[PDB]
């Protein structure tokens, strides 16, 4: 009612607007750079899995290990919790799987739901486009704290970048050194038996294509965070419009009503 | 490396090199941000278990 | 309620509101046609509520150490503490007790807002 209280709810609103108008834009400077990271990306998975396409590399069955990606940085409509949906709806057909999470809002969103499940956290993610160095580190807590090479299966679980406009989770698996030997075409290769190339290039593999994901689900985000922001900032100037409305009828009765009440104590 | 690290965090040692010995004039804005990590790692048991540390 | 301070004993007197009380006010003075002030008030519904709230008071032992203990109500309009009356009224007592209908509405009875609230007499007014 109070012009006070009418300016201070136009002022919160605007500069809502700001925050999301500029995170609008944050988003569009990313833009660009969230391509090169992601065509790149979806480039490697051509060149490294098909190695494995060729070996007929396929999940002995003899436990999982389900490692779910996202980001910290929440503000990007629905990347964190349909992609908790599609995770959720795996942890059906196998309920026992230990959980990793890497990003804050899908720890939660899945701590919400089966927080016995989750067993490891990596946090301080979302703020850059993603990186081997991170990705390899991770692989390594996840081989040493996780005994990842211990798993019957191993999931990872992203958002995948469809358009611009729309994305689709989805998950891959990653298969360990065992795995990888008693796979049919794998003689097809002449692996030199000396190393264990089956174990180098599983901790190669596990580290490689969590940056694939990582590098597309961070792509999505950022257009997701583009679209989210672009309807933001779009409801706040729709409220601007009405409040400006408000305020300026409120400013008028406050000087109309000063008057009438000045004029009045001069009726004597 | 055995009783030890893994195969690409001794990959990623090496990789290190190529960026921090590519001089400055041409370290790029996105080649610092391969080169260093802000993530953390905090294990779980039923709620939260043991400590947060760095990586 | 004076009579029980003035003689060793000790009344708890509520005014419910001052509020109406002060639009009474308003309306003899206006009909006086004394001339109005802020909001159509007269020029002093200040002193109308400070002298009577400062009859409330704690006796000295010289006097039997009687007490009237006051708890005038306002009501506000849309919780508009920034108005006349409310403003006034908030500046003469020891302290207020806010009460909110968005607290209220949530479940959380009496409506008191704990941040706003004080009773600035406070541990000094109260059971050990």
């Amino acid at each position: 009612a109070t012009l006070k209280e009418v300016e201070m709810r136009l002022k919160s609103i605007k500069n809502i607007e700001k925050i999301t108008k500029t995170m609008k834009i944050v988003a569009s400077t990313r833009l660009s750079k969230a391509e090169k990271a992601k065509i790149s990306a979806k480039k490697m998975d051509e060149a490294e899995q098909l190695f494995y396409k060729n070996a007929e590399t396929k999940n002995l069955d003899v436990k999982e290990l389900i490692v779910a990606i996202t980001s910290d940085k929440g503000l990007c409509g629905s990347i964190h919790s349909q992609l908790a949906k599609a995770v959720r709806r795996h942890l059906n057909d196998q309920p026992n799987a230990d959980i990793v999470t890497i990003g804050d809002k899908i720890k939660m969103q899945l701590l919400r739901t089966h927080p016995n499940n989750i067993k490891l956290s990596i946090n301080g993610i979302g703020k850059d486009a993603p990186t081997f160095q991170e990705s390899a580190l991770i692989a390594d807590k996840l081989l040493s704290v996780m005994k990842a090479g211990t798993y019957p299966k191993i999931s990872i679980f992203y958002n995948d970048p469809v358009s611009s406009l729309s994305f689709e989770p989805s998950e891959k698996p990653i298969f360990n050194a065992k795995t990888i030997e008693q796979s049919p075409s794998f003689g097809k290769f002449e692996i030199d038996t000396d190393a264990n190339v089956p174990r180098d290039l599983f901790e190669y593999t596990l580290a490689n294509q969590m940056l694939t994901a990582m590098a597309q689900g961070y792509a999505a985000e950022i257009s997701a965070r583009r679209n989210a922001m672009d309807n933001a900032s779009k409801n706040a100037g729709d409220m601007i419009n009405r409040y400006s409305i408000l305020y300026n009828r409120t400013r008028q009765a406050v000087i109309t009503n000063e008057l009438v009440d000045i004029i009045t104590g001069a009726s004597s | 490396r055995k009783a030890g690290i893994s195969y690409a965090a001794y990959l990623n040692v090496a990789a290190q090199a190529i960026r921090s010995s590519l001089k400055t004039e041409l370290q790029t804005a996105s080649v610092l941000n391969r080169s260093q990590t802000d993530a953390f790692y905090t294990q779980y048991k039923n709620a939260s278990e043991p400590t947060p540390i760095t990586k | 309620g004076e009579w029980f301070r003035d003689n060793g004993k000790h009344a708890l007197i509520v005014y419910d509101d001052l509020s109406k009380q002060a639009v009474a006010y308003r309306q003899l003075s206006l009909l006086l046609r004394r001339p109005p002030g802020r909001e159509a008030y007269p020029g002093d519904v200040f002193y109308l509520h400070s002298r009577l709230l400062e009859r409330a008071a704690k006796l000295s032992e010289k006097e039997g150490s009687g007490s009237l203990t006051a708890l005038p109500v306002i009501e506000t309009q849309g919780g508009d503490v920034s108005a006349y009356i409310p403003t006034n009224v908030i500046s003469i007592t020891d302290g207020q007790i806010f009460l909110e209908a968005e607290l209220f509405y949530k479940g959380i009875r009496p409506a008191i807002n704990v941040g706003l609230s004080v009773s600035r007499v406070g541990s000094a007014a109260q059971v050990k």
